[PDB]
RNA sequence: UAAUAAUGGUAUGUACUAUGAGUAUGUAUGUAGGUUGAAAACCCUACCCGCUUAGGAUUGCUUAGCAGUCCUUCCCGGCA
């Protein structure tokens, strides 16, 4: 079976973003604002971030634990082509020291 | 009906335990059918004129026995006959259906039972959000330990 | 008519898996050092 | 909109302000002016307590008592206090957002809340490179 | 491309959908549209050690 | 381009900030967690007492920022106290941030630091219209 | 019903200190009673709440998946 995976460790920051200019000169959520250039955004703390997208990705990988986000947003990703592969059961093997 | 008990239900219901267990109901399947007629063969025929007001008055003035359609005429179909007609003698059987037993249709059906694997992938997923917010709430714990 | 309901089991030996698994990233996780506890198991020992 | 608070009782040290919706909900902010005397010159010392406090009833157990009784109000408080000169606001204005931005990364988005700490944080300094 | 929802909370002020990594400027986790992602192809099998 | 600080003392109360190339300030955090029972129900109350302290010398008479003259140091310590119901974490967290603007009207962009007072600045409480 | 007390505690506010939440103090010790004294009411009764003991509940039922409880006992704690 083929099995979709997410692949984490290959994401570049294209510089696509529009960071939006408040014009109510504060942390309003209304009013009006200006797409600004992504010039704006700190180096360091764009590096954190995508670091801790990085992290959270690698933790979701090969789990088919969430899914696609209903907004588009994704998350660790891993979608099933045909039946999935069944998973052997953990097993054990047990001594006693008489 | 094919139950199945599980034992001791509370006595692991207090242990803490979540259950399931295949299940059955007493359905029904009927099958009717309905006999109809089987036209084979047809020759003679006659042609009927009689009376042509089988429909309604819609779209018409009804004044007495006078079928007003404009405001100076007027027809009465008891007596305005303008249709013509053919009647044929039809020669027809009775044709029975037939179709198969609720038996094998249920022994298909139940054949044909198959999990839905997209449904099973998505309530996994919508489980295993939550299990990881709990576990990532979690994680200090074994560190504090 | 066809009116009739059934319940069935996720056959876990095929299905029922496809989940996190809680047992990793706990069993990679500090299962060594907290077993290495052995340290101040000995230092009690030593005084007991 | 959040809804405004407005005082229960001014003076000219402490402020309580309450909503008046519910009053029970309070906001009293006090302040403590001395003299102190370091560099052979006098400086102005300001220190600014402030004492948020909420109220919010129960954690609302589930079932059985939601028919028509609460279980009693708990409390929730946070204090700050402020120290320093008067002289040297500026630097006071710039280490405060600091200390904000300190405590968010263990409150805010940490785990310290529940009651669990992060020996691994990144803190920083008021000051910059 | 996608976006970077969930990414921190602590320095960004939240607006509601906007996110304030400035006192004036802000962004949006949803319209954060500028990262690029690779997505494979994968055939897998169970292994017991 | 702010300059890190990280740990000094470790432990499973208090953990110790400070910086290395100025070892005068640091940031430090306590908590304490308690088990109530408010309203005959349990409740999960966490303590978490924070300061931040920074030895600041700035007299710095005016228009003298010109050679070697050092000032003595004077202290600037922030203190703050949060405390409340673990299980209403995420609302405690919504009642914060107001705590932040209430100071930061009255005090950041306010003249309380100065020690002044006004009762008329704008109070705004947690919850919303 | 109960007194001698060791009343080393806890929580909540006060003044000092504070690169500390340390110092000292007031107040109260789940809910009401009896009681001198050490009135911070020691202790017993009654009622609630949370532990513990080992027994149970229709244990099966269900054309849906239930259910995250309930009762008693041992049971120690919510001022000493």
């Amino acid at each position: 079976m083929n099995m979709y995976k997410w692949v984490p460790e290959s994401i570049r920051d294209s510089g696509e973003g529009q960071p939006s200019y408040s014009n109510n000169g504060d942390y309003a959520p209304s009013g009006p604002w200006v797409a600004a250039g992504i010039h704006t955004m700190p180096q360091s703390l764009r590096d954190s971030m995508r670091n801790s997208i990085m992290v959270t990705a690698q933790a979701r990988r090969d789990v088919i634990g969430p899914e696609w986000g209903p907004d588009g947003r994704f998350t660790g990703y891993a979608s099933v082509i045909g039946t999935p592969d069944p998973k052997p059961a953990d097993i054990v093997n047990k001594f006693t020291v008489e | 009906r094919r139950p199945v008990s599980n034992g001791n239900f509370q006595q692991r219901v207090k242990a803490g335990d979540i259950v399931v267990a295949p299940y059955t109901s007493d359905g029904k399947i009927t099958v009717k059918l309905v006999a109809g007629q089987k036209d084979i063969s047809s020759t003679p025929d006659y042609d009927y004129r009689i009376d042509s007001s089988l429909a309604s008055s819609a779209g018409f003035v009804v004044a007495g026995e006078r079928w007003y359609y404009t405001k100076r005429h007027f027809i009465i179909p008891r007596y305005f006959q303008n249709w013509r007609m053919r009647r044929r003698k039809y020669v027809t059987g009775w044709v029975m259906p037939t179709f198969y037993s609720p038996k094998e249709i249920f022994n298909r059906l139940k054949d044909s039972l198959v999990p839905d694997t997209g449904l099973v992938t998505q309530v996994w997923a919508d489980n295993n959000t939550k299990r990881m917010d709990f576990l990532t709430a979690m994680a200090e714990i074994p560190q504090t330990l | 008519d066809i009116n009739f309901y059934t319940r069935q089991v996720i056959d876990p030996r095929l299905c029922g898996g496809l989940a996190f698994s809680p047992k990793l990233n706990l069993f990679r996780y500090l299962d060594a050092m907290s077993l290495s506890w052995n340290r101040s198991r000995l230092k009690i020992s030593r005084a007991t | 909109a959040n809804k405004p608070m407005q005082p229960i009782t001014s003076t000219a040290n402490k402020i309580v302000w309450s909503d008046p919706t519910r009053l029970s909900t309070t906001f009293s902010a006090s302040l403590l002016r001395q003299r102190v005397k370091v560099g052979i010159a006098e400086l102005n010392n300001v220190s600014g307590q402030y004492v948020s406090v909420y109220k919010r009833p129960a954690p609302k157990p589930e079932g059985c008592a939601d028919a028509c009784v609460i279980m009693p109000n708990e409390n929730q408080s946070i204090r700050t206090v402020i120290s320093g000169s008067a002289e040297n606001l500026a630097t006071l204005k710039a280490e405060w957002e600091t200390h904000k931005r300190n405590v968010d990364t263990l409150f805010a988005s940490g785990n310290a809340g529940l009651g669990f700490l992060d020996p691994t944080a990144a803190i920083v300094s008021s000051d910059t490179t």
